[PDB]
């Protein structure tokens, strides 16, 4: 029942700071070092800090040392890591982790972890655009150039689920993201039935709708 | 610096498989090794600690092994929810801790080709002053496919962006989307667009292409 | 206690060719002392995580210690080759200990320049873990023998560095700490 639970994430811009915090219980938080480790949205994971059972050491991966400070406090049971000029390449998961009792390093229990955005970017809706077919064929739309993500794709308010492949976002040139959505279909029915996707962006208060047709 | 690499970054298994994971350090790192697993969307859970030894909780049918440079990671009897993606982690240096890059086992099934589809950009989208390309590779095993935009008999690089679907859950196959992002006003000077698609259940390559117009 | 203090804030250090040893036995190791420092610019531990150490028992305790440049001090650690690791200082493959290194361009650099400290730059072949080589061998870089006397194909093996105020980030003088340690014990922190 040991439990570790990550709060303050979100977007920041790049130069500004962010301060992250974890909740840990389930353990005698007393004495156990702890550790952060993050992991890049499509790639593997980075040791960034350690802390000791008390408090009486720190110390850094080489990459962010001189600008994150790593903290706690044992009455609260919290952690803390303090992002100082934070850098664009920096976005990513971070987990907190308690360590294993070992002479070196291991991590035992890791929690789900808070995202971290670092992108200059302003708040953006997605465009919506069809892709338009002409056996079995395949249609679909290219929901482009949003921020911040996530977005979500249903088809016909959710009456079509099967055969849809909703994609992974890119991060493009623009700071902004772009995907697509399409689905496959048995052909004889592109000239009666209708094919609309519905697109949806919470932290853009867009709800956008776009039929997808044959085109000539 | 310490790197570790690991072998193979795919793999294919059954259940009921023997399998086995290397892990390989620039230097002898004794037996201060980790192993990690990690499935999509949730976090990384320990298996093995101190090159072989076994953490609570964690299945027989794991054991890890080596020391020194290389080492490994068995599953000696495969089973289903075993499918996830493995990773190791030195220890020795330890204001200096490095892991490795992965390795994704996945679920071993019947071979078969991509469906493949290309979409030219839309007439709503040519209005806005970008357009913007799509091939679509549908329902395909094995991952591992090969994608090459020829625009006028010109191969080209660069401008183009790739994702690709999780195993999925039922049939357990993948689709993929390459997206050739590009301007109107370029779009314009081309009039031949094809997406030439390389797979193992083709037994020669399928291209599929537009003329803008027509 | 363990007597840190001389080694660490001790007024003068070795040339890196003659480093220095000192065995720590039958004592006390307050490593708390070093932590407080944010002074030192490298703390790496091999074997053992640095923030287990006030925690723990130590047998065969030397502390190895010189003076080298700064963009030199990444050949302290098991499995370097470069000047340093192959002909002045080199640590075993399995090491366990702890390496720390700060800048000291404040008090090894004078105006000017200064040349007391020294490294080989040659040798007939690599040093052995833990190996002290203070010879002045003059080193046969040719085909003809030296007969110990100084030219072309014949050199002096130890050079000087060039420590003016003025050096870069990279070329200033850092002193280095090398703890060696083995896990009866004669050293114990709190
Ligand atoms: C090197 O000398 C300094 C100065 O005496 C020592 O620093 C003191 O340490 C105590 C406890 O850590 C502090 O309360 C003092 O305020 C410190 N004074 C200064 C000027 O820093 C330091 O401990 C010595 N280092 C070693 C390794 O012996």
């Amino acid at each position: 029942q040991v439990q570790l639970v990550e709060s303050g994430g979100g977007v920041v811009q790049p130069g500004r700071s962010l301060r992250l915090s974890c909740a840990a219980s389930g353990f005698t938080f007393s004495s156990y070092d702890m550790h952060w480790v993050r992991q890049a949205p499509g790639k593997g994971l980075e040791w960034v800090a350690v802390i000791s059972y008390d408090g009486s050491s720190k110390f850094y991966a080489e990459s962010v040392k001189g600008r994150f400070t790593i903290s706690r406090d044992n009455s609260k049971n919290t952690l803390y890591l303090q992002m100082n000029s934070l850098r664009a390449e920096e976005t990513a998961v971070y987990y907190c982790v308690k360590d294993g009792e070992q002479l070196v390093p291991l991590f035992d229990y890791w929690g789900q972890g808070t995202l971290v955005t670092v992108s200059s970017a302003s708040t953006k809706g997605p465009s919506v655009f069809p892709l338009a077919p002409s056996g079995t064929a395949a249609l679909g739309c290219l929901v482009k150039d949003y921020f911040p993500e996530p977005v979500t794709v249903s088809w016909n308010s959710g009456a079509l689920t099967s055969g849809v492949h909703t994609f992974p976002a890119v991060l493009q040139s623009s700071g902004l993201y772009s995907l697509s959505s399409v689905v496959t279909v048995p052909s004889s029915s592109l000239g009666t039935q209708t094919y609309i996707c519905n697109v949806n962006h919470k932290p853009s208060n867009t709800k956008v709708d776009k039929k997808v047709e044959p085109k000539s | 610096d310490i790197q570790m690499t690991q072998s193979p970054s795919s793999l294919s298994a059954s259940v009921g498989d023997r399998v086995t994971i290397t892990c390989r350090a620039s230097q002898s790192i004794s037996s201060y090794l980790n192993w990690y697993q990690q499935k999509p969307g949730k976090a990384p859970k320990l298996l093995i600690y101190a090159a072989s030894s076994l953490q609570s909780g964690v299945p027989s049918r794991f054991s890890g092994s080596g020391s020194g440079t290389d080492f490994t990671l068995t599953i000696s009897s495969l089973q289903p929810e075993d499918f996830a993606t493995y990773y190791c982690q030195q220890s020795y240096s330890t204001p200096g801790v490095t892991f490795g890059p992965g390795t994704k086992v996945d679920i071993k099934r019947t071979v078969a080709a991509p469906s493949v589809f290309i979409f030219p950009p839309s007439d709503e989208q040519l209005k806005s002053g970008t357009a913007s390309v799509v091939c679509l590779l549908n329902n395909f095993y094995p991952r591992e496919a090969k994608v090459q935009w020829k625009v006028d008999n010109a191969l080209q690089s660069g401008n183009s962006q790739e994702s690709v679907t999780e195993q999925d859950s039922k049939d357990s196959t993948y689709s993929l989307s390459s997206t050739l992002t590009l301007s109107k006003a370029d779009y314009e000077k081309h009039k031949v667009y094809a997406c030439e698609v390389t797979h193992q259940g083709l037994s020669s390559p399928v291209t599929k292409s537009f003329n803008r117009g027509e | 206690l363990c007597p840190f203090g001389e080694v660490f804030n001790a007024t003068r250090f070795a040339s890196v060719y003659a480093w220095n040893r000192k065995r720590i036995s039958n004592c006390v190791a307050d490593y708390s002392v070093l932590y407080n420092s944010a002074s030192f610019s490298t703390f790496k531990c091999y074997g053992v995580s640095p923030t287990k150490l006030n925690d723990l028992c130590f047998t065969n305790v030397y502390a190895d210690s010189f003076v080298i440049r700064g963009d030199e001090v990444r050949q302290i650690a098991p499995g370097q080759t470069g000047k340093i690791a192959d002909y002045n200082y080199k640590l075993p493959d399995d090491f366990t200990g702890c390496v720390i290194a700060w800048n000291s361009n404040n008090l090894d650099s004078k105006v000017g320049g200064n040349y007391n400290y020294l490294y080989r730059l040659f040798r007939k072949s690599n040093l052995k873990p833990f190996e002290r080589d203070i010879s002045t061998e003059i080193y046969q870089a040719g085909s003809t023998p030296c007969n110990g006397v100084e030219g072309f194909n014949c050199y002096f093996p130890l050079q000087s560095y060039g420590f003016q105020p003025t050096n870069g980030v990279g070329y200033q003088p850092y002193r280095v700490v090398v703890l060696s340690f083995e896990l009866p014990a004669t050293v114990c922190g709190p």
